[PDB]
């Protein structure tokens, strides 16, 4: 053998398996063709259900041994991640799971309800997904819809037809006999219907209780006309226990059979005679695999697609009588011979769905297409965002507090009268007002139709000089006495610094992710006091937008705001939540560093004063921080000299 | 307790009232009994010079009728009228549509009879489903628009609106606040500023409602709804006239409680305005923020356990606030669900049980996924043994 | 018995097989367990990140790992 491809989806289904069975037979010669499951007892089952010997699992021995020197590997999916040890010049043949006319992957966006795992399987495998991914088209509208909603390259296109729609053909493969799963034998019923609903919006009863409430009738009719009733839901269906009710209900029943999902439908294709549809894309996989009578049974048509937003029409782009009630379905079922589709509206569907069905395609082509395509990949630039306060810059005081000290300290020497609880109290105050207005966003995201839940300054200074009945002099004194001591004790981390413009200067793009309410031009102010290059660089302020990184929003707005290009994220900070577990969980590199604290003597120092000597006990506390900080991890002096030194100073 | 609970609020609202220019201060149904009390008290003994009102209302009284040309979104949010529903009835009347008149508009609801609980996803459709039909909002509309002749004329009947005046609650979102400005602007046909003094609210001043905190903390104050509940008298579900009069509906309650919390509360208001205080604002805003801290994170308190969580609150029938708890109970439960059934404060609660009680809720709570127990039981601290 | 500079970057050996933690703590659940820095290779140290209670942290381009002395060497 000559060529190596693995084969690996989250379960036993799909043109992955299609084709891994038609290669494993029609293939023996050319390719060397193995199945990676996800974990040892899926292998089992596999190998149990089928008898083949070239299955094995994610971080076996022997996929170890495969996937380094692999040639290609096919999936239905983007996967979410992807074996570390995969040979650099693999072939990603992703072989999607089905067509349509749904938005999917980076087109939903930041609403959906999948965003952090859009953003977690693009942050960690871009490289992979436009450098190595040679994604199937079957028709030029689906190509283009396709390139619209994923990040896919133009040049490793794959065209041709879906191998799980015509490999279980009538002479071709089966794992399975379909008789072993019937009643009776399929001959033995005038006619096979295939139920296929969708998982709807939400619906007090069930979806299979609005869309068949009485299994009883249905059983019934499908009694007097022989017909083979097969039950296949969406997987979230399964969930209600309606499901399970109904399907334990009809175990043996003669012409009710909730189908086993043990076993792969398509390949029973070949035997529906009637497929009773709604949204799913599997109606076009039928239309592939040669059905030709359908019925829409879309009840609730005006609940779904006045709802989402679709790239085409659903009654033109899809086919089958349409019906809307369960007793009209039931009188279809009973007195209606469904007709085959049009030949013209066949051909029109067929087109725009899977046009390049036409271009004499075939399996062997496929293949030669897949095993002739050439990577020529490009070098991708790497991403860096970098938190602020206490990771770029740090406080001349050190603790955040420091400033509201020194804030009241001015208030209370200005001459402006101020209320008692306010100046004695100015820290606790300030402080309980902040996170006032922050559960008021919190509680308020109804109100104001929005996610967005970050303050701002002005909302803080809002609430305490409406409540404590303020003049707007006293409220301006404050506010500009807190941006102005936060300007003033700015202190550059010039390590980190010089660190992120060396990155800079090495062609990595570089950014500010930073939670704060400050306003966007006091921030700018006080880089340049830390460091006038700053200026330059990209700011993501959470009082600007809105999200913040502590809830992950603010890193799915910056993936989807930059033209995501990037082969690695890193981001650095000092919070071990907001910037480290947050960002990971969206597949983020992370170096959490640790904050600058007091240790024993200073923080008794500090907290041993009250208001009149708060501050400068602040000064001192981090000017002994300083002082070990030097000599520890700027001089490199032992444990003993350390020791003595700080001892005899402070 | 009760008083440094209450009594430093009321002084800090009445003088910011009078700083203000408030003429009139109108003290709100079950939360007003207690502060008005307070406020007359301390109107009597400082002299101030403005008037204290009381009014009758509540939620229920108010939501309904203030439906003026709209019903309100939130009616359908995540805390309108549809939550907590439990059963069928509550569908119903959370609806505010009779049985029939409800299945009438929605026979897919005939289904929902017998729900064992109708919260969650279930409830979300719900909502969604009631706030699609334009005629449950006309029908609404039209129940509204007839509940409100008898609200407009109490307003008309019981609220000056020549004067400069405000409004006294203690705790809340703000929402009925709006609902009851809305109510205003009706029955005066103008844009009525109604000002609210709160301990504290989260939403922000919107339209005519202005709301001024007490405090600037993000401090829940639901915790003292138990003491407002001792009320002698039912929350007022409507109204009706007699002597061609608008008079709430006052189902009573025992008065026994009521009569010794306004005692204490009258004895604090005389002896807390008699401190030689070098500021009294100051005063007011110290003995709160400590107060507050100390009844909302202390469980193991000998009187927040033996009085306070011992008092009866319907939230329904008359039941503890956060009792004690025994080792068959929680044999009982399985989620924490069921545990809030039984108590409205887990450590309150605990700290009260038994050890044997504290050690079993330990062994089950990793399991059943419920709050993790961080106090110790309650040592009393002055009355330690039985007097008697 | 800690191993780093003042001056950034350097190369160093692993002397043993070292781990990449995203965390300066070098919790279990920072620790990346997709790939590692392995023994007798060496990597390039970007950055010098210290704990709060003076223990260095050597960077790289994975995470960070130890600067004990057992575990990497200066090259
Ligand atoms: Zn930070």
């Amino acid at each position: 053998v000559d060529k190596t491809w693995l084969f690996g989806s989250y379960a036993w289904q799909g043109n992955p398996k299609a084709l891994f069975l038609y290669m494993l037979v029609n293939c023996k010669e050319t390719h060397e063709c193995w199945w990676v499951a996800d974990n040892e007892e899926s292998m089992k089952s596999i190998k149990k259900s089928t008898g083949l010997k070239n299955i094995t699992f994610t971080d076996s021995e022997k996929a170890k041994e495969l996937f380094p020197h692999a040639d290609v590997y096919v999936t239905e999916n983007f996967r979410e991640s992807y074996p570390v040890y995969m040979n650099e010049n693999i072939k990603v043949f992703n072989t999607w799971h089905g067509v349509g006319l749904k938005h999917i992957e980076l087109a939903l966006g930041m609403n959906s309800v999948l965003a952090e795992s859009i953003v977690r399987k693009y942050v960690r495998n871009y490289d992979i997904y436009k450098n190595n991914v040679l994604f199937l088209t079957t028709s030029q509208a689906m190509e283009d819809h396709f390139l619209e909603d994923m990040a896919i390259s133009k040049e490793l296109i794959i065209r041709g037809k879906y191998p799980r729609n015509a490999v279980y053909g009538p002479n071709g493969i089966h794992t399975y006999d379909i008789n072993t799963l019937l009643p009776k034998n399929k001959s033995q019923y005038s006619q096979t219907i295939l139920f296929c609903p969708t998982y709807r919006i939400g619906a007090i009863q069930g979806v299979l209780n609005s869309l068949l409430p009485d299994f009883a009738k249905l059983e019934e009719v499908c009694r007097h006309k022989n017909q083979l009733f097969i039950v296949k839901v969406h997987p979230f269906m399964k969930k209600d226990n309606y499901f399970a009710e109904m399907s334990e209900k009809y175990k043996d029943s003669e012409y009710i059979l909730f189908w086993n999902d043990d076993y792969d439908i398509y390949e029973a294709f070949n035997s529906i005679d009637l497929a009773i549809i709604d949204y799913s894309s599997i109606f076009y996989d039928l239309l592939d695999a040669g059905v030709e009578k359908f019925i829409r049974y879309v009840p609730d048509l005006d609940e779904y697609q006045n709802d989402l937003e679709l790239i085409g029409d659903y009654a033109d782009l899809t086919e089958g009588r349409i019906v809307k009630s369960f007793q009209q379905l039931l009188n279809c079922l009973d007195n209606a011979n469904i007709k085959i589709i049009s030949t013209k509206r066949k051909q029109y569907l067929m087109d725009y769905f899977f046009g390049f069905k036409k271009e004499n395609k075939s399996m062997e082509s496929l293949i030669a297409d897949v095993d002739n395509c050439q990577l020529q990949p490009k070098s991708l630039k790497e991403l860096h965002t970098f938190d602020i306060f206490d990771t770029l810059i740090r406080r001349s005081t050190l603790r955040p507090f420091s400033i509201f000290d020194y804030v009241r300290d001015k208030a209370k020497a200005s001459g402006i009268k101020f209320p008692l609880a306010l100046t004695e109290n100015w820290i606790n105050v300030r402080n309980r007002a902040e996170h006032d207005v922050r559960d008021i966003m919190r509680k308020t995201t109804f109100e104001r139709q929005s996610d967005k839940i970050e303050i701002t300054l002005d909302d803080i200074y809002t609430r305490l000089q409406k409540n404590l009945l303020l003049t707007d002099e006293q409220t301006d004194f404050l506010k500009q006495a807190e941006i102005e001591a936060e300007i003033a004790h700015v202190e550059p981390i010039q390590k980190r610094i010089n660190y992120l413009f060396s990155l800079k200067a090495k062609g990595h793009d570089v950014a500010m992710a930073s939670d704060m309410y400050l306003p966007e031009d006091v921030i700018y102010k006080m880089l340049d006091r830390a460091d006038t290059r700053l200026r330059e660089i990209p700011l993501y302020l959470s009082s600007t937008i809105g999200y913040q990184k502590s809830t992950g929003k603010l890193y799915q707005h910056i993936f989807f705001d930059l033209d995501y290009q990037y082969s690695r994220w890193t981001h650095y900070g000092d919070n071990k939540h907001a910037d480290g577990s947050v960002p990971r969980r969206l597949g983020i590199q992370t170096a959490v560093h640790d904050i600058d604290d007091f240790i024993p003597f200073e923080n008794a120092m500090v907290n041993a004063m009250d208001n009149y000597n708060r501050y400068p006990a602040y000064q001192l506390a981090t000017k002994m921080h300083r002082y070990r900080t030097q000599l520890v991890q700027e001089n490199g002096f032992g444990n003993t000299l350390f020791e003595t030194k700080y001892y005899n100073y402070a | 307790y009760v008083g440094a609970s209450f009594v430093p609020y009321i002084n800090w609202a009445i003088k910011d009232a009078i700083k203000r220019g408030y003429e009139t201060i109108y003290f709100i149904s079950r939360d007003g009994h207690f502060l008005k009390q307070i406020a007359d008290k301390i109107i009597e003994i400082r002299g101030y010079n403005v008037k204290t009102k009381y009014i009758y209302g509540s939620r229920k009284a108010w939501r309904l009728p203030s439906f003026i040309t709209k019903v309100d979104d939130e009616t359908f949010w995540q805390f309108g009228n549809f939550v907590g529903m439990d059963s069928f009835e509550d569908l119903v009347k959370a609806s505010y549509l009779s049985e029939s008149e409800l299945l009438s508009l929605f026979p897919e609801f005939e289904s929902l009879r017998h729900a064992k609980h109708l919260r969650g996803e279930i409830a979300e459709n719900i909502r969604k489903i009631f706030k699609n039909s334009p005629a449950y909002h006309e029908k609404v509309l039209a129940i509204a628009a007839e509940k409100r002749k008898m609200v407009r004329q109490y307003i008309q009947q019981e609220i000056n609106p020549k004067e400069k005046f405000a409004f006294v609650e203690f705790w809340g979102r703000g929402y009925t606040q709006d609902t009851f400005g809305r109510l205003l602007n009706d029955a005066f046909g103008k844009e009525v500023k109604n000002p609210f003094y709160y301990v504290r609210s989260f939403t922000d001043d919107m339209g005519t409602s202005v709301r001024h905190n007490f405090i600037l903390a993000p401090q829940n104050f639901s915790f003292f709804e138990p003491i407002f509940a001792q009320t002698p008298y039912d929350s007022i579900p409507d109204y009706y006239e007699e002597k061609g009069r608008i008079e709430p509906i006052i189902n009573h309650r025992d008065r026994s409680v009521s009569d010794l919390i306004s005692e204490g509360l009258l004895k604090f208001t005389e002896d807390y305005l008699a401190l030689n205080t070098q500021d009294e604002d100051y005063f007011d805003a110290a003995l709160s923020q400590f107060n507050y801290q100390y009844q909302l994170n202390t469980p193991n308190d000998q009187f927040i356990c033996n009085v306070f969580s011992e008092l009866k609150d319907n939230i329904g029938v008359e039941k503890p606030y956060a009792p004690a708890l025994t080792l068959k109970q929680l044999e009982s439960i399985t989620s924490k669900q069921e545990l809030d059934k039984l108590t409205q404060s887990i450590p309150i609660s605990l700290s009260k049980s038994d050890v044997k009680v504290i050690d079993y809720y330990n062994k089950i709570q990793k399991n059943y996924n419920l709050p993790a127990y961080n106090s110790t039981p309650m040592r009393k601290a002055y009355a330690v043994n039985p007097l008697e | 018995q800690y191993v780093w500079s003042t001056q950034v970057p350097f190369r160093v050996l692993s002397l043993k097989q070292n781990s990449f933690y995203l965390d300066v703590s070098f919790a279990e659940t920072t620790k990346r367990k997709d790939i590692f820095l392995k023994e007798l290779n060496e990597i390039d140290v970007i950055a010098v990140d210290w704990l709060k209670g003076g223990v260095p942290r050597l960077l790289t381009e994975h995470g960070y790992i130890t600067a004990h002395k057992d575990w990497v060497k200066k090259s």
